[PDB]
């Protein structure tokens, strides 16, 4: 009905990327990224569903073998 | 892994160009803290006075975010509580000037709490 | 499943909001059909000749679809093989009238092949 | 770069959806969603991501007590 349900797309497309990261093998950080996957499909405003998506985010950021954002860049600036 | 990896660079790259589509302060934010070598040891509380531990690469991003006692990230204001350099020493905040900035052991590592 | 249930109809109801966005001609058709009760019976081929069965409830959408021996679905063209009833009991095309239309064991079965 | 990144994200969704039905139980039909998934990722133009799409979602369609259509739009319609 709004821009709502792009937020709750894209934090699907992350804990996906996060599954296939293997995080599933730490089970007490693996609960945190699903109940936080379950908190932005459940939000009712666009507030809580975005202050939610930057703690789901956050646990992508943190990894730092897992994903270079530079290189993604540069594979979508030689493309664009 | 060569099938696999194929299929986790496009939903890499589908998942960003997803985020960058948002144009969210908050996401921005963070993603380009990120790619300034500035991120985060753990997940990014909401609760006030929660735990919160990031990376500050060099010095010219640590006054970009840092002012006085105040740490802005993330869309949201941090009062700043340790300091500590790469070898575990805790720093002032005295000591992080323009004059002593090539001195310390960068990256630093700020331990603040939400407002 | 009280809690995983609300779950579920949260990201069903994400899931056709976002169809909903894409307006593909295709998408639409297969969405719309399923609405009345024209349900496929298996995953929608895309070579060429391959199986696809559909169901269809009523004799006001099979002239919506069908058209002699062409069925019109997932905008594309199938070429009908088989038709059956509610008894799998063979159905020929010239059965199919308005005016034998109450008299079948609605629905009916169309195997058709992709053109 | 273009709407292409919204059917990939949707595929994403859809895949998720169907897991959370419990189609892994069938390692026949699971393995063709997930190689559907695989596709409509890789695809290079719209036309072929699409048609991907229609595929799996039949899976989803051909499924009469996972999901009625009719449910989902009443709560839609009330919420609008």
């Amino acid at each position: 009905a709004s821009k709502m349900s792009d937020v709750k797309c894209t934090s699907v497309v992350l804990l996906s990327v996060l599954q296939q990261l293997r995080v599933e093998s730490s089970s007490k950080l693996w609960a945190q990224c699903v109940q936080l996957h379950n908190d932005i499909l459940l939000a009712k405003d666009t507030t809580e569903a975005f202050e939610k998506m930057v703690s789901l985010l956050s646990v992508l950021l943190s990894m730092q073998g897992a994903v270079d954002i530079n290189k993604l860049c540069e594979e979508m600036l030689d493309n664009r | 892994e060569d099938k696999r990896a194929k299929v986790t660079s496009a939903m890499q790259t589908m998942l960003f160009t997803m985020l960058r589509k948002l144009d969210n302060d908050a996401l921005n934010n963070i993603i380009n803290n990120a790619r300034d070598g500035c991120v985060p040891l753990n997940i990014i509380p909401l609760t006030t006075a929660a735990k919160l531990m990031v990376v500050i690469p060099d010095y010219n991003t640590y006054k970009n975010t840092c002012d006085g006692t105040t740490f802005t990230y993330a869309s949201a204001l941090w009062e700043i509580q340790q300091v500590v350099d790469a070898d575990s020493k805790i720093v002032q905040l005295s000591e992080i000037s323009m004059d002593n900035s090539p001195n310390l052991a960068w990256p630093l590592i700020v331990t603040a709490l939400r407002a």
